Formats: structure tokens, C-alpha cells, sequence
């Protein structure tokens, strides 16, 4: 009963704790409020999907590279673009766990690159988090289906 | 103008597809 937004934003926030300073965006602190985030990012449950979701950002490093910055330096509204990125996965054909991972996966990296560019003015971190939290919302539904986050790691992937 | 992002969903609907046979 974590929801999709509960467990990105453990996910970034646990990047976040293992990458430079192990400091918190203010911007993740704002979020972990509002959500209002009940999910540890310590978790047993994070720890496995942060280890999945780097996997994928190395296999496909460049690719993700190239897509981010395409999209941050093309975007006059960073929010609302994420959600245009999140149904033309999704409702083209059945959602699957891969092409949910994937999501993951880029929205991690894309919220890796903004804390770790000291020069991201804080406007584009806070709308590009907010962006990715509340498209994902847009999967519950189907991890429902599946079980929940937690079914599909512990016996899915 | 709306390009850059159907482009990233092509790549990301692909890379989840060969995730599937992972
Ligand atoms: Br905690
Ligand atoms: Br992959
Ligand atoms: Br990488
Ligand atoms: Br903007
Ligand atoms: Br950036
Ligand atoms: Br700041
Ligand atoms: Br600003
Ligand atoms: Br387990
Ligand atoms: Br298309």
C-alpha cells in the first residue's frame, strides 16, 4: 500500500544519501512533507529496487543522458512536460513492469543530475521532482494489479 | 516543440520491452 510516489521519492531520496555530499535537495525535504512521504529510504524494499533501478541507468547510461538533456533544455514547463513523457508510455499498449522500471529509472536519473549540478537554479530541481512525482501517480492503478511495489520485487523481479 | 518528449518515449518504452525478456 506504498504508492508510486511514496516509493520514487524514497528511491531519489536514498540516491541522493549515496551520491556527493549525502546531503538532501531542499527540494526532496519539501516533498518527503507534502506527499507526505511514510516510506523509509532505508527500507529493505528501496534498498532492492535502487540496486535495479542503477542497473538499468548503467545499461542504458548514454540513452538516458541524451534523452534528459534533450527534454530539460527543450522544455518551457518542466511539470506539465513530464506528464506528456508519462502517457506515451503508458497508454501506448498494456503498461508492463519494464516499461514501469524504466520510468523509474530515468526519473532517478533525471533527479540524480539536478541535485548533483551545484549551477540547476532551484526552480528547475523543484518543478522537474514535482513533475516526476505526479505523473507517476499515474501508475497505482496497475501496481495495484501487480500486488504492490513490494510483491514484485520480493517475487517478481 | 513536443518532439524531445515522444522521442524519450519511444526509447524508454523500448528499453522497458528488452527489460521484459531480463
Ligand atoms: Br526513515
Ligand atoms: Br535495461
Ligand atoms: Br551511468
Ligand atoms: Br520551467
Ligand atoms: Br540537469
Ligand atoms: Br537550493
Ligand atoms: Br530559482
Ligand atoms: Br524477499
Ligand atoms: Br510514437
Amino acid at each position: 500500500a506504498y504508492s508510486t510516489r511514496e516509493i520514487l521519492l524514497a528511491l531519489c531520496i536514498r540516491d541522493s544519501r549515496v551520491h556527493g555530499n549525502g546531503t538532501l535537495h531542499p527540494v526532496l525535504e519539501l516533498a518527503a512533507r507534502e506527499t507526505p512521504l511514510r516510506l523509509s529510504p532505508e527500507d529493505t524494499v528501496v534498498l532492492r529496487y535502487h540496486v535495479l533501478l542503477e542497473e538499468i541507468i548503467e545499461r542504458n547510461s548514454e540513452t538516458f543522458t541524451e534523452t534528459w538533456n534533450r527534454f530539460i533544455t527543450h522544455t518551457e514547463h518542466v511539470d506539465l512536460d513530464f506528464n506528456s513523457v508519462f502517457l506515451e508510455i503508458f497508454h501506448r499498449g498494456d503498461p508492463s513492469l519494464g516499461r514501469a522500471l524504466a520510468w523509474m529509472a530515468w526519473c532517478m536519473h533525471a533527479c540524480r543530475t539536478l541535485c548533483c549540478n551545484q549551477s540547476t537554479p532551484y526552480y528547475v530541481v523543484d518543478l522537474s521532482v514535482r513533475g516526476m512525482l505526479e505523473a507517476s501517480e499515474g501508475l497505482d492503478g496497475w501496481i495495484h494489479q501487480q500486488g504492490g511495489w513490494s510483491t514484485l520485487i520480493e517475487d517478481n523481479i | 516543440d513536443m518532439r524531445p518528449e515522444i522521442w524519450i518515449a519511444q526509447e524508454l518504452r523500448r528499453i522497458g520491452d528488452e527489460f521484459n525478456a531480463y
